[PDB]
């Protein structure tokens, strides 16, 4: 429609259905979305990139593993809701509700509801993004909360000028498929290559390795090195393939495992 | 200050006080007449009802189209001469009548099944009463009505009963002894008989016994004048919660109301339709409007045949008169709808109802819809439920694991593989027409059908997160599931 | 060009359902329900009749699209006649309710033209005496979803209070419910049955192949003048739903007999009719319907053997070894040494079979039966998952299972995937295929 | 549990805070986040974790995954002490390889006993 795809190095069909999916008009965009995928997948990544490079879109980022129970997370967003649209729309007279008299998911209703009233002299409708980033990391967990959050967008106004629309990032598969008769639009992330894994290693940890200061002390140690920049390059370059060479069989296709092994391995 | 512990921010506490009444007047010498103070009794107090109404009231109406069948249909709801009830009628006012004519106390227990009619009965034998008492023949008396499943902690009876015989606002424990005092020393030439009506007795016991233990005991002391009735389901309920020695000591009246017949049902149907039945209306071609007696004249007839079949299935059943009263009223808004759509009118000859329209409405009720339900679920939804009875059929254990069901269902796809339709559906069950997808482990679409049988009632399975050994069972028996399956013709005839 | 933006548009909040109430399209399968409630609402609202019904159907089976549409309908010409409360089961307990129907009760009276402040009781009996107690009165028209929560079998009070409003009162109410219980009769109690209206009615379900063809021309065709290429488009469309040959009408089959729900192939459809960027690429991508087969294979890349595609060497084969240990025990439980004996005399006999493959260590085969168990390939020996409510979740959070007592050696694991899945599934081509067979 | 040693742990440091300084907010990690605007100056929070050997470990390494997510702070330093009683090969072979991993960035192992050479 009216809005620009980021250039994502392995994830273009997820960048384009990111693309496809949400956008600045609520008349056109579903009110819950999930993305899925395991550990070390690609998705923080992308959707952080998605919104970086579109400054309209409005955002709030939550992380429900910080938070450990329900009460607290009613309570942040109830919060950050408040703080977000006070920074964003300054010249609104507005008061103030305090966020510890949520106490229960009726309570969080009534007040959105009296939070998005007073915002009604703005010129046309808009939508929040608010991203609960890690939904299925909270500790205590049972199969009811997500029942409630589905559920949470029939009881706000229809004809408000401030929409707020949800997005998920679910780790499980098992967890996911709980709720597979919603019919919920959803984005998969799928795993990593060995190629993928390499290169992706390569394009993050190989600008940053070569300003360490043991390599600079041994080479300050040591005779001239000509053609600097691409020979230092190349060596790096080397080292992250023989240390990947070496211990893919016994870390997998994990980016945390060999990138806390090369820094184990580089002094 | 201090750092709390945790924060309670919605808390909300009415203004009711803690004092009993047994400090107020001091002695008991000093006890002034409690009948002409303006405060007790509710002598001057009745405002309330115009505090909160004309709130929903609106002035508008576009000439509302009454058709001819909206008059039966009015005349016929559960809250528009008591035809078979006079037995316990009788027993009941002579009760209540000598209890009040001597100045004494007692208890009257009525218990029955849904829809008989004892609180009915109850309210005509307190209005005659009141009736009597107005017309000075007994001494004036006060009527409380306290429900059960209409207070919110069960122990808000105390207090409302104070708030009706004082206009105080009290707690209930301290509304529970200024109750005990004012009925024990209280003398009776400063008093008034009061008749209390506890309801739903079932739902106040439900934790210990006091709330019946001091209702039914404050009609011992000789002091008080107080007249309790209470009705409840069961029969020998108080012996069940007080003991055998407590309840002979009390000494109350015990009533039995028992279920209708199909001749005392067809009787109310019968005298709830007196002036409409068999009558001439005037009628407007135009519009419809109809009014009881260019435009015509016509008739409405109800068929005796229909009420009778009605009362006679009705009671057969439960012995209910709500229920019957609900049917006749629905087999008459199916013939109106009828009516209105032949004859082509909206919102804003001899028409009669048959025993069809009895009858339609009459299965509405007893049929169940589980069959046709399953007469059109997705093929996978059916062969899940095909392995499944297949499974039953040989282990016999009526609860299933889920692997042996899914190795059921490759065996059957993979072992009738000539058959036209199976065929050719087992890309589309096994990779959904694509040659870049692999073969997958166990169906297209196993979740959405798992989840779409167990939400509706159908399954039951047991909490494991290992999904291979998880258990599941049916839930509407076996010769429904073999109906459904039977009425296809793919998995019939494989 | 503006237009095929402006038809683009039209086409995405077509297919999303967002659109004039005046101009909203209803299926043809549908529409005698849409008739039996337009009814019930309008004797409830227009002739001041009370009333009180349940709808019984699965998930995303157009119940509240349907009340939504009505209400919507209505509120344009008799507005100052009516007020809506409506109350979900799931995020309303049984004391939340009565504090929730006074808000919405005061915030609509106030509209149209005190109650909420007090204790629980005093708002209760102020509501009470509120309801239950030219000129005309104001229909409140109460909305529940999942009523079956409000059912349980302990106190069943609000639906009991409710039910006597319906019966007995001078102010007109009517009251729909919404559930997929097929058997929710059996939930209510005595009192509460015998006060009910005994009307049910059942949504209706897809039963042939046109009813989805029907559906699919209705959410794609364009019937208003808006762009230029409107004149074409909605012709394309009509040579793709006549041919019974074509990728269309293949993927509406498929899902028939499979899924059988218009929202799974709007979901599927929503992508490829946002992605294309041009008039003729659209025209393609419907011709031929290569998206949706993408869409297919993404939506499958985690499932049971989208994960067993996405394992380095030393996994596979201590997957192989776990699989085999587990399938010659009584029980299929196994652990980590019998696992790890199993992986060695099974490299000890590649290697003197026939370069070496080199045997790895045990505190590198512990990192990856670690990443095997984050997975989700193998799970204890007999632990439940994910609790039903609150309650047991909290209860079991109090609680040390024995199973985090044992030492890491000795914990008793259980297979997630047979041997014989992966003889089927590995290919032929890999050294570790001949022992995926005892 | 894990929610409720977290409890403690935001208690205790904010009643110190506050008995350091001379409203009321959440006992969650986000008050690790908001300690700057609410106070002025900077963490440098220590735990003592006493008697490491009776602490079931799945708790143990859920707590320093969960505290793992306040390094994005900028002005928080957070150190640990752990009093082993017997040997540091049972805490090798109970937790978790990740978190070892992660402990292993810097440390110190110092051998503190009453009978150290007599
Ligand atoms: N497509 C990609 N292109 C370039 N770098 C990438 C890409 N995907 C991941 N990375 C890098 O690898 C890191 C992996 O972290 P993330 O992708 O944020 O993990 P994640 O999927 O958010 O993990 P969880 O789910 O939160 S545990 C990123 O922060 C980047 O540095
Ligand atoms: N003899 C009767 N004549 C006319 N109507 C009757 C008669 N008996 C019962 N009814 C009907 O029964 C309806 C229900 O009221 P009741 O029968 O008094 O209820 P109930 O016996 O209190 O039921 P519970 O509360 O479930 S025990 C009334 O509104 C009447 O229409
Ligand atoms: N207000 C609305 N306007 C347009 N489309 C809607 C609206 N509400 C829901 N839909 C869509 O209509 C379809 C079915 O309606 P739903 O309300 O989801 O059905 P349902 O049977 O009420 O589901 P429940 O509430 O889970 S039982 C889905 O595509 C919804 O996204
Ligand atoms: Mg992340
Ligand atoms: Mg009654
Ligand atoms: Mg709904």
């Amino acid at each position: 429609m009216n809005v620009t795809t980021p250039e994502v190095a392995f994830r273009e069909y997820q960048t384009n259905c990111l693309a496809s999916y949400i956008s600045a008009d609520p008349d056109i965009t579903p009110s819950n979305l999930i993305l899925q995928g395991y550990s070390g997948t690609g998705k923080t990544y992308t959707l952080k990139k998605y919104f970086n490079a579109n400054p309209n879109l409005h955002a709030v980022w939550l992380e429900p593993v910080e938070l450990v129970s329900w009460k607290p997370l009613l309570q942040a967003i109830a919060r950050t809701v408040q703080y977000k649209l006070k920074t964003l729309y300054p010249n609104i007279p507005t008061t103030d509700y305090d966020p510890l008299q949520v106490e229960e998911p009726f309570l969080l209703v009534k007040t959105l509801h009296n939070i998005f009233v007073q915002y009604e002299s703005l010129q046309e409708k808009t939508c929040l993004f608010l991203i609960l980033d890690g939904f299925d990391s909270l500790q205590d967990l049972d199969a009811a909360l997500f029942n409630k959050y589905i559920k949470l967008n029939e009881l706000l106004p229809k004809d408000s000028k401030i929409n707020i629309k949800f997005i998920y990032t679910m780790l499980e598969t098992s967890f996911l498929q709980r709720y597979s008769t919603h019919c919920i639009p959803t984005v998969m992330f799928p795993r990593y290559n060995v190629d993928e894994v390499s290169t992706i290693l390569v394009m993050s940890r190989c600008g940053e390795l070569m300003e360490d200061s043991c390599l600079r002390k041994r080479i300050i140690e040591e005779q001239i090195t000509d053609c600097t920049d691409d020979q230092f390059q190349n060596v790096a370059a080397n080292f992250i393939h023989l240390i990947v060479q070496a211990f893919h069989s016994y870390t997998g296709n994990d980016i945390f495992a060999l990138n806390d092994l090369i820094d184990f391995k580089w002094p | 200050p201090v750092i709390r512990k945790f924060t309670k921010k919605n808390v909300a506490r009415a203004k009711k006080k803690y004092t009993p009444f047994s400090k107020r007047f001091k002695s008991i010498a000093a006890i002034p007449d409690l009948t002409s103070l303006p405060e007790f009794y509710g002598n001057s107090s009745e405002l309330m009802a115009s505090r909160f109404e004309n709130k929903l009231k609106t002035t508008q109406k576009h000439q509302i189209v009454e058709t001819i069948f909206s008059k039966v249909k009015k005349q016929l709801n559960s809250s528009y001469y008591l035809p078979a009830r006079e037995n316990e009628f009788a027993s009941i006012y002579l009760s209540a009548y000598s209890a009040i004519e001597s100045d004494s106390a007692t208890t009257i227990y009525v218990a029955g099944t849904p829809g008989v009619g004892k609180t009915l009965t109850v309210r005509e034998v307190v209005k005659e009463l009141l009736s009597s008492s107005a017309q000075r023949e007994i001494p004036d008396f006060l009527y409380v009505e306290i429900n059960g499943l209409k207070m919110v902690k069960p122990t808000d009876c105390y207090e409302t009963l104070w708030n009706k015989v004082s206009g105080e606002r009290l707690t209930w424990a301290a509304s529970m002894e200024s109750l005990e005092f004012y009925f024990k020393r209280v003398p009776k030439n400063k008093k008034k008989t009061i008749v209390v009506l506890l309801d739903e007795l079932d739902a106040m016991v439900t934790k210990s016994q006091d709330i019946m233990y001091n209702f039914f005991n404050w009609t011992t002391y000789e002091n008080a004048k107080l007249i309790v009735i209470a009705v409840a389901n069961t029969m020998d309920l108080p012996e069940r919660q007080l003991g055998n020695k407590i309840t002979s000591r009390i000494g109350f009246t015990r009533i039995m109301f028992t279920g209708y017949t199909h001749e005392e049902l067809k009787n109310i149907i019968d005298l709830r339709l007196k002036g409409l039945n068999d009558s001439f209306f005037y009628v407007d071609t135009k519009t419809g409007n109809a009014i009881l007696i260019d435009v015509r004249k016509v008739r409405l007839r109800m068929s005796a045949d229909a009420i009778e079949i009605a009362s006679r299935k009705v009671a057969s059943v439960s012995g209910d008169a709500r229920r019957a009263l609900k049917v006749c009223k629905r087999a008459a808004e199916i013939a109106e709808k009828h009516y209105m759509a032949k004859h082509g009118y909206g919102y804003d000859g001899v028409q009669t109802v048959h025993i069809t329209h009895v009858m339609k409405a009459l299965n509405e009720t007893l049929n169940s819809h589980v069959i046709t339900f399953m007469t059109r679920l997705s093929f996978t939804a059916k062969l899940f439920i095909y392995a499944l009875l297949n499974l039953m059929k040989k282990n016999g254990s009526q609860e299933q694991e889920l692997g042996d069901i899914v190795d059921e269902i490759k065996l059957l796809i993979e072992v009738n593989g000539s058959n036209k339709f199976v065929m050719e559906i087992a890309k589309t069950l096994f990779q959904q027409g694509s040659d870049n997808i692999s073969e997958q482990l166990r169906i297209i679409s196993w979740d959405f059908v798992l989840n779409q049988l167990l939400d509706a009632g159908i399954l039951f399975k047991q909490t494991m997160k290992n999904d291979r050994i998880c258990c599941v069972k049916l839930n509407i028996s076996v010769e429904e599931a073999k109906r459904a399956m039977n009425e296809d013709e793919t998995l019939r005839n494989l | 060009d503006p237009g095929f933006g402006s038809l683009q548009r039209r086409l995405l909040q077509q297919l999303y359902g967002t659109l004039p109430t005046d101009e909203k399209i209803i299926f043809t399968y549908l529409q005698d329900c849409q008739q039996e409630i337009d009814r019930i609402i309008k004797q409830s609202i227009i002739q001041k009749e009370s009333h009180s019904v349940i709808l019984v159907g699965p998930r995303q089976s157009y119940k509240t699209y349907l009340l939504d549409y009505e209400l919507s309908l209505l509120q344009q010409s008799y507005k100052e006649q009516f007020i809506t409360i409506r109350l979900n089961g799931f995020i309303h307990s049984e004391q939340t309710a009565i504090n929730g129907i006074a808000t919405q009760l005061e915030q609509q009276l106030q509209k149209i033209h005190t109650i909420s402040s007090g204790s629980l009781t005093e708002v209760f009996e102020k509501i009470l005496l509120l309801l239950d107690s030219s000129i005309t009165k104001i229909t409140v028209v109460f909305i529940f979803d999942e009523i079956d929560t409000f059912a349980g079998p302990v106190r069943q009070t609000l639906l009991y209070n409710l039910f006597d409003m319906v019966e007995h009162s001078r102010v007109p109410v009517c009251i729909f419910g919404c559930t997929t219980k097929l058997n929710i009769l059996e939930y209510l109690e005595k009192r509460v049955k015998s006060r009910f209206s005994q009307r049910v009615i059942y949504m209706p379900q897809i039963q042939n192949l046109d009813d989805m063809v029907d559906a699919v021309r209705n959410l794609l065709t364009v019937r208003s003048e808006i762009s230029p290429w409107v004149s074409q488009w909605n012709e394309t469309l009509e040579k793709e739903l006549s041919d019974p040959r074509s990728n269309l009408n293949r993927h509406i089959r498929m899902n028939f007999e499979t899924f059988r729900s218009l929202p799974t192939l709007k979901n599927s459809i929503i992508p490829l009719v946002a992605t294309s960027k041009n008039f003729g690429s659209l025209c393609t991508a419907i011709k031929s319907c290569s998206f949706l087969d993408i869409y297919n294979k993404n939506q499958l890349s985690n499932n049971l053997t989208g994960r067993l595609q996405s394992l380095s060497d030393l996994e596979l084969a201590i997957l192989i070894s776990a699989a085999r240990v587990a399938l010659r025990a009584k029980d299929g439980s196994f652990n980590f040494n019998l696992a790890y004996a199993e992986y060695e005399k099974m490299i000890k006999a590649i290697n003197s079979r026939i370069n070496t493959i080199k045997l790895w260590l045990k505190k590198d085969v512990k990192n990856v039966w670690e990443n095997l168990v984050q997975l989700d390939f193998f799970t204890e020996k007999s632990a439940v998952g994910l609790r039903d409510n609150a309650t047991a979740a909290f209860y079991a959070s109090n609680y040390q299972f024995q199973g985090t007592m044992i030492p890491f050696d000795l914990r008793s694991y259980q297979m997630q995937i047979i041997l014989q899945e992966l003889r089927r599934i590995i290919p032929k081509s890999n050294m570790y295929y001949s022992w995926t067979q005892l | 549990n894990v929610r409720m040693m977290l409890r403690r742990s935001m208690y205790k440091l904010y009643s110190a805070a506050d008995a350091e300084e001379h409203n009321d907010v959440s006992y969650d990690l986000s008050l690790v986040e908001n300690f700057k605007r609410l106070f002025g100056k900077d963490l440098a929070m220590v735990f003592n974790f006493k008697d490491v050997d009776s602490i079931n470990f799945n708790t143990l390494d859920n707590f320093i995954i969960l505290l793992k997510s306040a390094f994005k702070y900028d002005h928080v330093k957070i150190s640990l002490i752990f009093n082993i009683n017997t040997n540091l090969s049972n805490i090798e072979k109970n937790l978790r390889q990740s978190t070892i991993r992660l402990l292993k960035r810097n440390y110190h192992k110092l051998d503190v006993s009453s009978n150290k050479g007599f």
